[PDB]
Parts: structure tokens; C-alpha cells; sequence
């Protein structure tokens, strides 16, 4: 067999990532699924497009779908790119080159957000695994981890190599020492989650689910044990949606400042920041306001701080939107004007403008100067046709029927229709029939750029399916009005000709190669087979637990296989009706199953987002083709079974073409080293007046001392026995300078007990030989505190076990 | 007397007289804690 | 609700300041608020080892002063737990001492459920003492090596 690979993968604009604008209105880097693309936003051509590389479906390719981009950050001055993926990966990129620098692997699910440092040489990442990592990029290397939050890591903001808040999906607040790693406080920030955090100098803005929206003052400089934030106000946003993105900008000229809340639904809110002269000026009067009223000073007091968001804050306005809102970016402020961009959740993005003069803006609306729609489609493509020569690909979706030309991957046209349902070439490639899910049949000509022909009654439903015989004069079609009628192409408009009305709903018409059967599949678990020439009901394949969904008839009209929502594949023998093999193909519904032009072989596409490869006549899978991130809806082969296109519901069109040491051993190694660093300091004391060790971090008696601690109590007395003398002076010269610790000591007072007095037992006879004057003060000194620390644990226990019957006794006499 | 089962419910005493909060725990010592427990439960 | 739990975030907050910054006077009271078992013991123990090198220190002895009834058959039962092993009694022990020596007796008695609290710490007690004395026995080999050196 020959391996398919994805030639090109094209249909997306925007993806479920932010976007990041570049000013020359500039530039803008979003993402395409796996892929990251830069459009020129004046032109609305794509730029450039960044792919890792390694093509789904060769064999060096991995065995699952590629990890999407889920962030995009870049240094503008270095002209680095940081790009954040679904599976916790984070790639830089270099935008010059065009090819991946580093790639770091910290987290274990996607990345929320990506932020460059002032200097651009450490890049802070936050993920849904709720943490947070500093990465150093001169060195490749991660240096440290942030770990107090408990859920997705919404927003943070470090300007400073000093100080860090973050903010979670848990609803905190945290404050970040650096140069600790510790969180320092913790404030709840809204009563659920916490999506959005904005900082501008002690200013500081967050947006929880609801339309409540708190303001914090910052004063990093507090160091009061808390309150270096301090909640000020609320103030209300009219979306009643989560703030998803809070963004500052500031006028260089003028020193005025706005923000937006980019909201989950179809609308951008934009806010001002009222001046210090401003907010005194209104103070003034709303107090003289409230005086006249009559109310006293402190109810005013109180007034104030109830009204203390209105002082600081001012709607400005809203950019509304015709589709919901994925990402925003300010991208100039001026004067004059206000400008942002955004992209959709429908495949596209939107340039927005407003003008404003001094307080409130001078248009009612933002005006929209620019859009990028051209090369996508904004709804899931349900059905895609090629042309007969193989070189116009149609896509036909809810609300437009757009073509392409597979080489250049560039739309040709676009016509508006109907919710699309069905579409297929006529023969000549100059026409398309569409069967929309009203009833419609609509009939367009690509020469004239226009509808030729609709018949708003062709069906009472949904037309499910529609098919054309292999001369093109005929049109078969069914819908879910249980009919299947009979079209007639006369010179260019269509004529019904007959009708024959089923059981039940109709899910998908198929005529053989050799337009002598009509399969019809039926919303009753059955696939009809009808003679086309005479349309004599000739079989009724069973065997499906639920709708078959799909159906294809072989060159030779002796095969017909069938794919239902039941997972499962059937190869029927045609001439009785028999099935040959029945595959367990996919893990979801499989969609679309098409054979490969003059040969057994056939695709299958389901909901699970896997194109398979399978072979006619050994009924086993040959390539798994791992490249959609959502449902594959349509399928589609080319007549000479070159290449193979796929849409999904993530909007890509894809083309695929035709290609040890033993206790006592280890207390003699470490009293040898302890001991040694010991004599060595004891030695350079006396005159004046290792690696080991410092990678652990531990004192020479520490490091003895954890040897002993890790020494089983059975293993310790046979671990000490096989100790040679030798040791034996080096481990009373630890216990002597243990001594000297009190720490050490009380902590661990009954273990040096034990192993002390086993070894005097052990080799008393050799101890006492030596006429050491050294070795009699060590065995002096260990001695008298040995006591001392001992009476004292003595003494206090023996003080409570009187103190404690003295309670029990008088407890009885009182109540006996 | 002798060591039993924490009288709380928000917390967990062992044998060798040593009480655990589940609030003070980390994420990562609650989890080998609910593994030690399976494997108690298993062969008992 | 809101703000008892807006409360709870500041104290765990603080306990872990308190305890990363030493501390332990501070750390020993929010630990018998939140009710922290294993925090409380650790602060008494590093409190502890500080004052090796008038029981704890002149702050953490007055802190166990001011107790009151519920706070301190909460402390008596960790105490009585930390006594049931040798690894941990002498912790144990401190504690208990400080509340002798910082509190009324009388009024520790009537205290509903004191003196079964009481009963159980003694017997474990008095194993700890029986041991320990044992072991200044054993230290005595030092003087009769250093007898036999002199010689």
C-alpha cells in the first residue's frame, strides 16, 4: 500500500488562541490549530505560516491528534515568539527564521497564559494545571515552580523581578515573593471564579462570572503582615457575562488611560480612567449635591466610599460584535482615535475604531475599518464535492457555498445560501446543487458568479441527501419527509419527474457507478436497494443497531458498504445481500465512507476525529490519519484517487496526498567524610588563632547523624559491630562534637544513647588500653552533658507524673 | 488507653499517635494517603 | 458565610508566614484556632529546639497561659496522643508542664472530661520515666571506663 500524508492544511483564520499584534494598522499573529499565522490586516492576505513540521500520516508521526496552540506571546523587541500548546508545551520561535529555538516542557495540560519579562530573557508561564513556572531562556531551563493555587491559572501580572499576583480559577488573589518562591497573601477574590486581572500602578481590576467587578489598590511597600492589597469598590458592567480579558492603555501625550472587559458573549466594554483633577472636581460637587440634599457628613462619608467606583471609573463604550468574542488586543491609542482588534469564534477577525473627544467618544458606534474573511468559512462545513477535473473543491456550509482551488488553497468564490446540507459538481465543473435543510435545491454557476435556479418547494424537510447519475441528467434526492424524487436536468433548470415515498426519514441516497442501483438508507436501521432502470424494490440490508448515515457503492457495483452511528462499518455482497465483514471502525459515528476510485479500498471519517484507511479485500485498517482536532463532518476523494480532502468541525480543510553498600559500610564512609571536614576546620581554627556536603546542604554532624537515622534498629548493632577500631575514635569524636549542639542533642538524645553505649560495651577492652590524654577529655566532656541532657528529660517527666496523679487525687475527693 | 480513629471528620489519626488535618495537607500528601489507605482496605 | 470564609483564607495565609519566618508565638495560636495538628506540632518542636541552645520562652509560655477551657482539653488531647510514642513524648511533656506551671490547678480539675484526658497521659508517662532513668544507669560505663584509663 501507498502512504497518504497531508499535503495542506488551509479554512482557518482565527482558532481558539489570543492574538498578538505587531504594529508596522500592523500585523497579526494568530493561531491556526496546530499552525501559528500572520496577517497583514490593511491587505487581509495571509503572511506567513509557522508548522513544526513532521506531516500527519507519516509513519515518523505520532499516533494521536497534534496538540493546538492555546497562547501566543512575543517579545517585540527580540522578535521572539513564545507559543503555548494544549498538551503543556511551550515552543519560542523565531520569527526571522522562522524555526523553533527552544522547546520547554514544565506543564502537564494547556497553557492559559504567557508573559516575556522587561528584559526578554525569562518567559513566566501559567497553565489549567494551576501552575506557574519561570523559565530562563539564556539558560533552557526551568527555575522554579509556583504552587499554592488549585485550579486553571486565569491571569498574573510581574512587571518586576520582585513581585508577582496571580489569579485563579478558585477565585484567589495571590501575591508572589520571587525571591522566595512563597505566596505572601491570599484574598478571596469573587465568591466563584476569578477571569480577569488588570494592574496599573496601585490600581488594580478584577472580574469574577458575574457582572460585579472589584477594584484593589496595590501598595507593594505596605509590609504591614497584609494589606499590601486593600479592596476599594465595586462597580457594575452592564454584560452580565464573565469578564474573560482586562487590558490598560495609556495616552503618551495626554496621560489618559482606558481599559476594556472583554465579555464571553458578542460585546467589548470599554472604560476611562477619570483624572486626579477630575475626580476632585466631582468629589466637590456631588458633595455640594448631597449637602443640599440634607444628609448628614458622615452619611455622605459613607456615600462616597459607597459611590467609589464612579469617581475613578466612566463607561466609555461598547464594540458590539455579530459573533461571540475569542480574543481583544488594544493597538493604538492616539488623540484622536481609539483602536482595537479581535477575533471571533467564528473564524474570523475584525478591526475596530473609535474616535472620540476628550470624555465621551464623538460616533454612536465603533466603526469597523477592517475584516478578514475571505480565506475561511464562519460555520462547520457539512458537505464538500470535487470537480470532475479535480481541481475545485466545494464547501458548502450554513449561510455561504464557497469554492477553492485545491492547488493554490485560495477561495474563488463565494455564493450565500441556504443551511447547506448536501452539495455536488455537475459534470464540466461549472455548476453546484445545494439541497438546504428547508427544502431548497439552489443551483449556482461559477462562470456567472450567481444563482441560477432555487425551488423553494422541492421537499417538505430537511433534504438529507442528494445524488447525481454518472451521465448528469438525473437528480435523485430524499428528504426527511420520507419521499425520494426524480429530477430531470433540461436546458440549465430542473424538472421533477417522479416520486416515491418511504417508510420513514430519508438519511442518504447513493446511485451506483453504473446507475443500476439506488441505496437508499432509512432512518429505521435499513439500507433499500431499488433498480434505478425500472425502480423495483430489490433488497433491504439489516444488521445495524442504529441509522446508517452514509453508504457507497463499489466501480463494479459488487460491494456496497454502509456506516452508521453504531460505530461499525458493513461490506455487503451486492448480488444477494449478504454481509461479508462487519468492522468495529471507529470509537464515535462514522459520517462519510468512500471507496478509492477503481480499486476495494475506501476512507471512513467519524466524530472522533480520525480518517481511516482500510483494504477491501483483508478488511484491516492501514493508516490512521491524526490530523483533525473536532468532528470531521465531509469527506471527499478525487476521481483518480490522488489525494483525499477532509473538513472538521475545527474549520480546517485538509488534503491528504498520495505518498550496594550495606549499613556499617555506610557509617564508616560517612564518618570518614564527616570527620575529615571536622578535623580540617579544628586544624585551620588552631593555625589562625566538601562537594558532597554542600550539594546536601548539611552540616558534617548532620550528615553523620542522618546516616544513623536511616539505619534500621535491627541492622544498627551488627552495623556497628563490624566497625574497626579505627572508626570507633572517629565516632566518639562525632558524638563529641554533636555535643556542642543542643539541637542535635535533645532531638536525637535516646539514638546517640543506644549506639554510644554499645560501642563502650562492644570494644570496652581496647578503649581502656589506650592511654590517649585527648581521647580521656572526649569520654569527660560527652559524659557530663550526656548526664545533664538525660536528668533533664528525667526531671520533667518525673515532675508531671507527680503534678498529674496530685489533679487526679483532688478530682476524687471532690467527687467521692 | 490507646490511639484510635480521628473523633473529627475533616481529619485523619494513625496508630503512632500522629492527627492530620486534610486541610493543612498538600495535594500531593493527600494522595499517597488515600493510596496507603487502599492498600490497607485491599488485603484486609 | 462570605466573610467567615474570607477570614479562614487570611489565617492559613498568615500561619504559613509565621512559620516560614520563625514565628512560633504567633504560629502556636492561629495552629489551636484552625485546629492544625501537625503544624501545632512542628511549631512546638522547632520552639522547642530553640530553647535547647522559662519551658519554651517568655512570649509562646505566656500565649499557653491564656487559654482557655475549650482551647486547652484540645491542646491535652494532642498531648496525650504525642505521649502514646517515644518518638514524640518529650514534646508532650513541655507542653504539659508549661500548662502546670502557667495555670490554676483547681481550675483545671473541674474542666468536664480533664481528668480522663489526665488518666491516660499518666500510665504512658511513667513508661517514659522508667526508661530514660534506665539509661543514666547505662551512662555510668563511661566513669568506669575513665576509672580504668586512670589506672
Amino acid at each position: 500500500y501507498q502512504r497518504f500524508e497531508q499535503a495542506a492544511a488551509f479554512g482557518v483564520i482565527a482558532s481558539n488562541a489570543n492574538c498578538v499584534w505587531i504594529p508596522a494598522p500592523g500585523q497579526l499573529i494568530t493561531s491556526a490549530l496546530e499552525d501559528v499565522n500572520i496577517w497583514d490586516i490593511k491587505t487581509g492576505d495571509l503572511v506567513s505560516k509557522l508548522s513544526d513540521g513532521l506531516p500527519p500520516g507519516a509513519s515518523d508521526a505520532r499516533g494521536a491528534k497534534p496538540a493546538e496552540c492555546t497562547y501566543l506571546e512575543a517579545h517585540k523587541d527580540t522578535d521572539l515568539l513564545a507559543v503555548g500548546y494544549a498538551d503543556g508545551v511551550i515552543k519560542v520561535w523565531d520569527l526571522m527564521s522562522k524555526t523553533v529555538l527552544l522547546n520547554f516542557n514544565g506543564h502537564k495540560a494547556a497553557i492559559t497564559l504567557l508573559q516575556f519579562d522587561g528584559t526578554g530573557t525569562r518567559l513566566i508561564s501559567g497553565s489549567k494545571d494551576s501552575n506557574i513556572i519561570v523559565w530562563d531562556l539564556v539558560g533552557e531551563v526551568g527555575l522554579y515552580k509556583l504552587r499554592s493555587h488549585k485550579d486553571s491559572i486565569t491571569g498574573f501580572w510581574c512587571q518586576g523581578e520582585d513581585w508577582l499576583i496571580s489569579t485563579s480559577k478558585d477565585g484567589m488573589i495571590k501575591l508572589w515573593d520571587l525571591k522566595t518562591h512563597q505566596c505572601i497573601e491570599t484574598h478571596i477574590a469573587h465568591t466563584g471564579e476569578c477571569w480577569g486581572l488588570a494592574v496599573k500602578d496601585d490600581l488594580l481590576i478584577t472580574t469574577g462570572t458575574d457582572s460585579q467587578v472589584k477594584i484593589w489598590k496595590l501598595d507593594i511597600e505596605n509590609d504591614k503582615m497584609g494589606g499590601k492589597l486593600t479592596e476599594m469598590g465595586i462597580f457594575e458592567k452592564q454584560s452580565k457575562q464573565r469578564g474573560l480579558k482586562i487590558e490598560f492603555i495609556t495616552n503618551s501625550s495626554d496621560k489618559t488611560s482606558f481599559f476594556y472587559i472583554q465579555n464571553a458573549d458578542k460585546t467589548i466594554e470599554t472604560f476611562r480612567i477619570r483624572k486626579e483633577e477630575e475626580i476632585a472636581r466631582g468629589l466637590k460637587k456631588r458633595e455640594k449635591r448631597l449637602k443640599e440634599k440634607g444628609l448628614t457628613e458622615e452619611e455622605i462619608a459613607k456615600s462616597i466610599k459607597e459611590s467609589y467606583s464612579s469617581f475613578i471609573l466612566h463607561p466609555f463604550q461598547t464594540i458590539r460584535s455579530l459573533y461571540k468574542i475569542k480574543s481583544a488586543s488594544w493597538t493604538t491609542v492616539s488623540s484622536s482615535k481609539l483602536e482595537l482588534v479581535l477575533t471571533t469564534s467564528s473564524n474570523t477577525i475584525e478591526y475596530y475604531s473609535i474616535p472620540y473627544e476628550k470624555r465621551d467618544p464623538t460616533s454612536p458606534a465603533p466603526l469597523k475599518t477592517h475584516t478578514i474573511e475571505l480565506q475561511g468559512q464562519r460555520t462547520d462545513v457539512r458537505s464538500i464535492d470535487i470537480s470532475d477535473d479535480n481541481k475545485l473543491l466545494a464547501t458548502a456550509s450554513n449561510g455561504s457555498l464557497k469554492i477553492w482551488n485545491i492547488k493554490t488553497h485560495k477561495c474563488i468564490r463565494t455564493f450565500e445560501c441556504g443551511y447547506a446540507l448536501t452539495c455536488k459538481f455537475l459534470p464540466g465543473g461549472l455548476l453546484v446543487i445545494l439541497g438546504t435543510r428547508n427544502g431548497e435545491l439552489q443551483l449556482f454557476d461559477l462562470a456567472s458568479s450567481s444563482l441560477l435556479d432555487t425551488i423553494e418547494d422541492a421537499h417538505d424537510a430537511a433534504i438529507w441527501s442528494l445524488d447525481l447519475t454518472s451521465d448528469g441528467k438525473r437528480l435523485v434526492t430524499g428528504s426527511a419527509d420520507k419521499t425520494v424524487k426524480f429530477w430531470d436536468f433540461k436546458v440549465l433548470k430542473l424538472h421533477h419527474d417522479t416520486t416515491l415515498e418511504l417508510t420513514d426519514d430519508i438519511l442518504c441516497v447513493r446511485v451506483s457507478p453504473d446507475d443500476r442501483y439506488l441505496a437508499i438508507s432509512l432512518l429505521d436501521n435499513t439500507v433499500k436497494v431499488f433498480f434505478l432502470d425500472s425502480m423495483k424494490f430489490y433488497l433491504s440490508l439489516y444488521g445495524h443497531k442504529l441509522p446508517v448515515l452514509s453508504i457507497d457503492i463499489s466501480f463494479d457495483s459488487k460491494m456496497i458498504i454502509t456506516s452508521s452511528a453504531d460505530k461499525n462499518i458493513k461490506i455487503w455482497g451486492l448480488d444477494f445481500g449478504d454481509c461479508h465483514k462487519s468492522l468495529f471502525a471507529h470509537q464515535d459515528s462514522i459520517m462519510n465512507v468512500k471507496f478509492l476510485p477503481q480499486s476495494h479500498n475506501f476512507f471512513s471519517c467519524s466524530k472522533d476525529a480520525v480518517v481511516k484507511y482500510w483494504d477491501g479485500e483483508k478488511f484491516e485498517c492501514i493508516q490512521k490519519l491524526y490530523a483533525h482536532q473536532s468532528e470531521v463532518w465531509a469527506l471527499a476523494v478525487a476521481t483518480d484517487g490522488g489525494f483525499v480532502v477532509s473538513s472538521s468541525h475545527d474549520h480546517s480543510i485538509r488534503i491528504w496526498e498520495e505518498t550496594s553498600l550495606k549499613a556499617g559500610e555506610r557509617l564508616m564512609e560517612a564518618l570518614d567524610l564527616g570527620i575529615a571536614e571536622i578535623e580540617g576546620l579544628e586544624a585551620y581554627n588552631r593555625d589562625m588563632k566538601n562537594a558532597v556536603l554542600i550539594a546536601v546542604n548539611k552540616t558534617p554532624e548532620q550528615y553523620i547523624m542522618d546516616t544513623l537515622l536511616r539505619i534500621r534498629m535491627s541492622q544498627l548493632e551488627d552495623a556497628l559491630m563490624v566497625m574497626p577500631f579505627s572508626y570507633v575514635l572517629k565516632f566518639l569524636k562525632f558524638i563529641d562534637t554533636v555535643m556542642q549542639n543542643k539541637t542535635l542533642l535533645h532531638s536525637h538524645l535516646p539514638l546517640i544513647c543506644k549506639n554510644l553505649f554499645f560501642i563502650i560495651k562492644f570494644n570496652h577492652k581496647e578503649l581502656v588500653s589506650q592511654k590517649n590524654e585527648e581521647l580521656k577529655l572526649q569520654i569527660n566532656r560527652v559524659k557530663t552533658e550526656l548526664r545533664s541532657a538525660l536528668k533533664s528529660t528525667e526531671d520533667d517527666l518525673g515532675f508531671n507524673v507527680q503534678g498529674l496523679k496530685f489533679v487526679k487525687q483532688q478530682w476524687n475527693l471532690r467527687h467521692n | 488507653y490507646n490511639v484510635g480513629k480521628a473523633e473529627k471528620d475533616g481529619e485523619i489519626r494513625l496508630k503512632n499517635g500522629v492527627a492530620m488535618s486534610k486541610e493543612e495537607l498538600t495535594r500531593e500528601d493527600k494522595n499517597r494517603l488515600r493510596r496507603a489507605l487502599k492498600r490497607k482496605r485491599s488485603k484486609a | 458565610e462570605q466573610e467567615k470564609a474570607k477570614l479562614q483564607v487570611e489565617q492559613e495565609q498568615s500561619l504559613q508566614n509565621y512559620m516560614s519566618k520563625g514565628d512560633w508565638t504567633n504560629a502556636f495560636l492561629l495552629a489551636m484556632t484552625l485546629d492544625h495538628p501537625m503544624r501545632l506540632f512542628n511549631v512546638l518542636k522547632r520552639a522547642l529546639g530553640e530553647s535547647r541552645s522559662v519551658i519554651f520562652n517568655e512570649e509562646l509560655d505566656q500565649a499557653i497561659s491564656i487559654l482557655n477551657d475549650e482551647q486547652l482539653i484540645l491542646l491535652m488531647k494532642r498531648c496525650r496522643d504525642w505521649n502514646t510514642n517515644a518518638k514524640t513524648h518529650t514534646i508532650a511533656q513541655r507542653t504539659i508542664r508549661c500548662i502546670l506551671m502557667h495555670h490554676n490547678i483547681a481550675k483545671l480539675s473541674e474542666i468536664p472530661g480533664m481528668v480522663k484526658i489526665v488518666d491516660a497521659i499518666i500510665p504512658y508517662t511513667q513508661r517514659h520515666f522508667t526508661r530514660v532513668d534506665n539509661l543514666v544507669e547505662q551512662s555510668y560505663i563511661l566513669d568506669y571506663a575513665l576509672v580504668e584509663m586512670d589506672k
